[PDB]
């Protein structure tokens, strides 16, 4: 802390599996089309589209602190509902969905 | 997609006059040749049902949906198991005074193996 | 046989397609599996419900053809000349694939048959239509699924086939090639470098001895 | 410095070309599956980079285009038709999405006119970038209108069929010669995108 | 186009892009099944052995007129429309085709 | 002159393997697969050649045999099955039609009867120019009646099974002697090609 | 000797990782996956062997320890459940039965009770050679007498219901002392033989 936030070490474990899983939403979105399309792959497509598009992306003059970065995490993994987020302490999850 | 809109039916004679009535099949006004038929419980040889049977799925293209009773189609087993297409459905129903069977049902049967 | 010298740029890309088919293939084979166990329960209860209510119509049809004293179904086969109950096909996309289904229209520009005004006996077929027409709906609205049952029965089968093929045959073929190209690429590097040194040595003995 | 580089053994892993690309900053690629398919120069997003590009945009900004915008929508549409194909092959076709259709129709579009040219464009002997600029304008344009006409509903093929005369007309561009419109700006592509956009009013509804 | 003709190195063009596809679609024809082919490509298959087995042949003896080679390429792209067509000029093939 | 040679590379692209390769007239591949399950000397029509081919052919055929027409025929049965049998072994063999699948079948009989040569006799590894001719004319009648028949109305698994004994016949028809008959050309032989034209009445009919 | 080998070359193929393999004549594989999982080692009964177990288990089986016949009977169990998961992904739950059920239950716990550990508690920290004997003895009784009511006339459903205390009882066992029998011979495992056969009786029954 200090520097950090003790919530870090949950969401690091949140974001990362969501990612991955994200990426095998993008190749069967294609196969089975949008309108076919399970409801949690659909929930870890939409994550993978604002995962990229605002937390890796930043400007070349735009400084991304560390408590700043944990923020913009929060909104992405909010469209899961609490039930799809379990690598997290509830006492976490409760404090910032 | 849309190329067929009759149901054909191989059903006992009650079932197939009743079905009729209701307006599901006819007795085309150009081929003159029957789009249903009727049968006599055990006084109609397994031989003449084949024929008719080819005809709904294959000599005619305008049957959507073939109804078959599953007293009937079990006499003619090898050729309903053999015909494996969509396009018509087989869908076999229970015959008059005669119980569901899964094993008169040519679809579940295939279904079950290989799952 | 297959190229020596760099081939290995290429075969590595053929494992990343192969790899990549097989995960995708994979949920796209999960997903139809899904899907169909779900239409087997469905499809094995509207048998049963179909076959109940085609007894029942049948029975009441039957009971007025035997009290009027004469066969209604040759008066009704002259008179089918057309079919109230038609469908109209539409394909579906359940996944990727395309299968039938089928919506049941009821033509309303279809007038009754005359089978009736035989006497008492013609009020008898007169019910016996109205019960009939409502029970034949049914075994059309619930066999629009069957059709894409059997279809969904023969396209799960072929995919279950392409991960088995993919699995067993492709990516062990891109493993071993990959392999056997390597073990030579190596040692034409390697021995190069003692065929320069073993040179060397005879022209540092020459040199130093001078 | 133009520095050719080719093949002194492997394809890319000989020494020559690991050498090269270390202190390259400008790569642009050139495929041989499409190089023997005739579809040369053919430059390949991820086997091409400038690291000058950033400075370049900016410089025509102040030159007059609004040239950065049309860069990232160029290189989306190539970049999401790789993935896609890789998809289309293994799989097979029996579904691909609304927009993926999309996106794999317009990339075409920019191989016929633009990556495939020599001795094949009549006007070639010296091209302003204005009017590369309103070419390739007229490919994004179409392509943003198109997928948000399926979503907004209407079908794919009803939106091809409508979209019909100017679809040809951005297929036959590279032909064209500045002759309309300034001496760098041509009057034939700005037409275009209007026309474009009474196309999508059709189209929708 | 004096000793050959104009056309000499369109018409060439065409049947290497075609051939090419021909080839690609043989490869995956064999490994996933009749599921990844569609309807250029099912052309394409026929196209190969068109050309591998009248083209390429002929007798040790034989000897060809270049204006007859012409001939026999316009030929075996006579089974294509023309809106398929993209490696020749609309206004050279409409000439000789 | 007749020389073997083998890896020490665990491949076929090894230096002595290679520059014997250059030079060799005539080749006999060694397939691996076919020697794990036996067939001493082990060769398919696309691992092997002759150049002499063509002119020993012509003389072959002065002497009695039916001989450059059984080449030709040999080759096209091994090479078209070769294709089929990927198609097999990945996809299904579901695709393929029913003269295909006796295109594999009468093949797979080649396989077993010609290159298996280890024997137990002087006649199962002695196979005179003549008792060579006689066998591979028998085969190949079988196959072009066999493709007609499944072709004008029947099935591989009902023609299958009404030659049935006469294929048994074939098989065992390596064991016998050559010294019979004429020389090498049997009796036995002979016979067979009338027992072939009348089963081909029966599989079609 | 316990040595640690990784790659060398970025693959296993390495010289150092096969050549150390073949002159050890114990393998214990290690995974990322059962690490994340908190499972501290992460060895698995196909990515391992050990040819010394012969004669170790000898030794042990002398002490009191029944280990022997207890250890064959534990590897058996999660290789026959590998397998059994297989057809839960294709065919699903429809096709097995309340004995096949009963396997994956047992090889859930051994490798709960034995792989999963993490420093829970000072008796994961240390566990003598007697609570590993018992953990494996209460495993395998259960699933002798489970089989054996299904066969006789009862449901997995049946004996999940009415064992609740007793199997969470061993499932637990790893944070409990073992010192509850005597000093390292537990104690809730001893206790458990008599009501494991009571239940078995209602079981049946």
């Amino acid at each position: 802390e200090g520097m950090t936030r003790k919530d870090h070490g949950d969401v690091s474990n949140q974001l990362y599996a969501k990612y991955a899983i994200g990426k095998d939403a993008a190749a069967m979105k294609a196969v089975v089309g949008e309108e076919a399309l399970s409801i949690e792959d659909k929930l870890s497509l939409e994550f993978l589209e604002k995962f990229e598009k605002t937390f890796i992306t930043q400007g070349a003059y735009e400084d991304r602190t560390v408590f700043e970065s944990l923020d913009q995490a929060w909104s992405l993994l909010r469209i899961y509902p609490k039930e799809m987020l379990n690598r997290i302490s509830p006492k976490i999850l409760d404090e910032f969905y | 997609a849309e190329k067929r809109t009759l149901i054909a039916v191989i059903a006992d004679e009650d079932t197939t006059t009743g079905l009729l009535l209701a307006g599901i099949g006819q007795i085309t006004p150009e081929t003159q040749e029957k789009n249903f038929f009727v049968y006599q419980e055990g006084k109609t040889t397994k031989e003449e049902i084949t024929d008719k049977f080819n005809h709904f799925t294959e000599e005619r293209d305008d049957i959507a949906i073939l109804l078959i009773n599953q007293h009937i189609a079990e006499n003619i087993r090898a050729r309903v198991d053999s015909f494996t297409n969509a396009f018509p459905a087989i869908l076999e129903i229970p015959s008059k005074d005669h119980p569901y069977d899964p094993e008169k049902d040519s679809v579940l049967k295939r279904v079950r193996k290989l799952f | 046989v297959f190229p020596t010298r760099m081939t290995l740029g290429l075969m590595k890309t053929k494992l990343k397609g192969a790899n990549q088919g097989y995960s995708l293939l994979k949920r796209k084979s999960e997903a139809l599996t899904k899907r169909f166990r779900d239409i087997t329960k469905r499809i094995d209860d509207a048998k049963q419900k179909m076959g109940r209510v085609m007894q029942t119509a049948a029975f009441s049809l039957a009971e007025v053809s035997y009290a009027t004293g004469e066969n209604i179904g040759y008066q009704v086969q002259e008179s089918v000349s057309t079919a109230r109950f038609k469908v109209r096909a539409r394909q579906e996309n359940v996944s990727g694939v395309y299968l039938s289904q089928f919506e049941s229209y009821i033509d309303p520009e279809i007038n009754d048959f005359r089978l009736t005004g035989l006497g008492r006996g013609g009020q008898q077929v007169q019910r016996a239509k109205e019960i009939y027409s409502r029970a034949v709906e049914t075994l059309v609205e619930l066999a629009s699924l069957q059709t894409a049952f059997i279809i969904l029965d023969e396209v799960i089968k072929v995919t279950n086939r392409r991960v088995n093929a993919i699995e067993h045959v492709i990516i062990p073929r891109t493993e071993n090639t990959i392999a056997y190209i390597n073990s030579e690429l190596d040692e034409l590097d390697r021995e190069e470098f003692y065929r320069l040194k073993k040179v060397q040595e005879k022209k540092q003995n020459e040199t130093a001895k001078l | 410095i133009v520095a050719a580089v080719s093949p002194a053994g492997g394809d890319f892993s000989d020494p020559v070309t690991t050498a090269t690309l270390g202190i390259t900053q400008v790569f642009w690629g050139l495929d041989k599956k499409l190089a023997q398919r005739k579809h040369f120069p053919s430059i390949n997003t991820s086997v091409s980079y400038s690291k000058y590009t950033n400075v370049l945009n900016k410089f025509y900004d102040s030159n007059y285009p609004e040239f950065p915008v049309l860069r990232d929508r160029m290189k989306e549409i190539l970049s999401n038709a790789e993935e896609l194909e890789q998809v289309v092959q293994l799989v097979g076709k029996s579904a691909l999405s609304d927009s993926d259709k999309i996106t794999l129709d317009v990339a075409t579009l920019i191989k016929e006119d633009f990556l495939q040219q020599n001795g094949y464009s009549t006007y070639d002997a010296f091209c302003p970038i204005w009017k590369t600029f309103d070419m390739m304008r007229a490919f994004i344009s179409y392509h943003d209108e198109a997928q948000k006409a399926v979503a907004n509903g209407a079908n794919w093929s009803k939106l091809a069929d409508s979209t019909g005369d100017v679809k040809h007309a951005v297929s036959s561009s590279k032909f064209f010669e500045p002759s309309r419109g300034e001496k760098e700006v041509h009057g034939e592509f700005e037409k275009l995108l209007s026309t474009m956009q009474e196309r999508f009013a059709e189209s929708t509804d």
